């Protein structure tokens, strides 16, 4: 077929300049499309990946552009290994869209629109070794949404509009080194929610609305000082006093409950 | 600090960008030495700053007084290597993870 396998335009032609072809309408045999290692396309004009369910071997696949909207193909690309779905108009994942990728180490998907992630979404990812949600518009995780990702070393959940953390929700990351939750809407955490990360090298805090009431900031607080050396800020330097309260505007680890 | 793929000794800034960017995948990036004297920088490529065609940032590798190489600080390294080796696996405040060296 003469890669009207692809209906988008604009991944066709992606296609094209991946396989050195002459045009869209030029043919290609399946033998083709099975060489396919990586693609990419940064700031595309694509909107669907119709045509890649027959590109069976891609092991990388970066796809950034402002008009994407239609990524339920993807759900067959049995052998990714890294996944880079950045900047389009995304407010959902459809259901079930990476359970076939059990070899994906890492899952960007950042500068999107996402309101939610499905539950169980990235349960068949046991392998995820780098973890990127930041720049979205999520408002809660669904509970024990990463507690198969149990090799996850990096957890972005930055810039989002993040209300609340579920109970547990980081309880199996214990090889997590990197965990931004900076720029929320986080009044609170659940008691103990850090402290199985026992490798965590990085905590990114700051830009939440922490409310400072005793007794209930009494773990934030105190966690920040045991771990003062980790809690880092917006120019990543170390800073454990960039968790302030939201009306004093003291530092989280000030504050004493008797 | 030669036998590593990242290394290009007389690369440019400017041959660096348009390889990253010819490249572009995130985390590109390519060790070069610096405009200055007796320095290191270390161009990135990456996709994360809100300009989805991409952005090069040019790190120039931090040296303590005690002779340690730092990006990241609080991170010491003694040797060019050991520090990439850290960031190749590590973000750690930078735009992104070193993930792919580009050369030639």
């Amino acid at each position: 077929p003469i890669k009207q396998i692809f209906p988008d335009d604009a991944f066709a032609e992606t296609i094209k300049a991946n396989l050195k072809k002459k045009s869209v309408t030029d043919a290609v045999t399946q033998n083709e499309l099975n060489s396919i290692d990586q693609i990419i396309a940064n700031n595309s004009d694509i909107k669907s990946v119709q045509g890649i369910q027959y590109l069976p071997n891609v092991r990388y696949l970066a796809l950034g552009g402002y008009k994407l909207h239609d990524i339920s193909a993807l759900k067959e690309l049995t052998n990714l290994t890294y996944l880079e779905l950045i900047y389009n108009q995304l407010q959902s994942l459809p259901n079930g869209v990476f359970d076939k990728l059990t070899n994906l180490k890492e899952l960007v998907l950042y500068w999107n629109q996402l309101q939610s992630l499905p539950d169980g979404v990235f349960d068949k990812l046991t392998n995820l070794t780098y973890l990127y949600l930041q720049r979205n518009q999520l408002q809660s995780l669904p509970k024990g949404v990463f507690d198969k990702l149990t090799n996850l070393t990096e957890l972005d959940l930055s810039y989002n509009q993040l209300q609340s953390l579920p109970e547990g929700v980081f309880d199996k990351l214990t090889q997590l080194k990197d965990l931004r939750l900076y720029q929320n809407q986080l009044k609170s955490v659940p008691d103990g929610v850090f402290d199985r990360l026992t490798s965590l090298q990085y905590i990114w805090l700051h830009d939440n609305p922490w409310d400072c009431t005793c007794p209930g900031i009494r773990y934030l607080s105190e966690w920040i000082n045991k771990h003062s050396g980790v809690v880092r800020n917006s120019a990543g330097s170390v800073a454990p006093d960039s968790a302030k309260c939201s009306g004093s505007g003291k530092p989280v680890r000030s504050i004493i409950c008797p | 600090i030669e036998m590593y793929e990242w290394y290009s000794k007389h690369m440019t800034r400017s041959q660096a960008e348009q390889l990253l960017k010819q490249e572009g995948k995130e985390g590109g990036f390519i060790v070069r030495d610096s405009s200055k004297a007796g320095k290191y920088t270390v161009s990135v490529f990456a996709k994360s700053t809100g300009d989805p065609q991409g952005v090069i940032r040019h790190y120039v590798v931090c040296s303590t007084p005690q002779s340690q190489y730092y990006l990241a600080e609080k991170h010491l390294f003694s040797t060019i290597p050991e520090l990439i080796n850290y960031h190749q696996h590590n973000s750690a405040g930078l735009i992104s993870r070193l993930k792919y060296p580009v050369s030639q």
